[PDB]
């Protein structure tokens, strides 16, 4: 009589199945072509 | 029980934007060229004969 077999209480996985870890970005924007401003 | 898979910690760390910079031997200012010439002995007399 006490509850008719809750099927996985509709689902177990809580926080598991959420954000896992911060990203590192496609690439921290690659600096342009720097170097020598040859002159003088 | 089964507290929604009771809380798990977030992901700290990674204390750096993946730039991995660092410059090798960079440029140096050109040495203002010493214009080629020729030492000599300009005087007043060249062939008094």
């Amino acid at each position: 009589p006490g509850s008719q077999g809750a099927p996985g209480l509709q689902g177990a996985p809580g926080a598991p199945g959420s954000q896992g870890a911060p990203g590192l970005q496609g690439a921290p924007g690659a600096p342009g072509s720097q170097g020598a401003p040859g002159l003088q | 029980g089964a507290p929604g898979a009771p809380g798990s910690q977030g992901a700290p760390g990674l204390q750096g934007a993946p730039g991995a910079p660092g410059s090798q031997g960079a440029p140096g200012l050109q040495g203002a060229p010493g214009a080629p010439g020729s030492q000599g002995a300009p005087g007043l007399q060249g062939a008094p004969g």
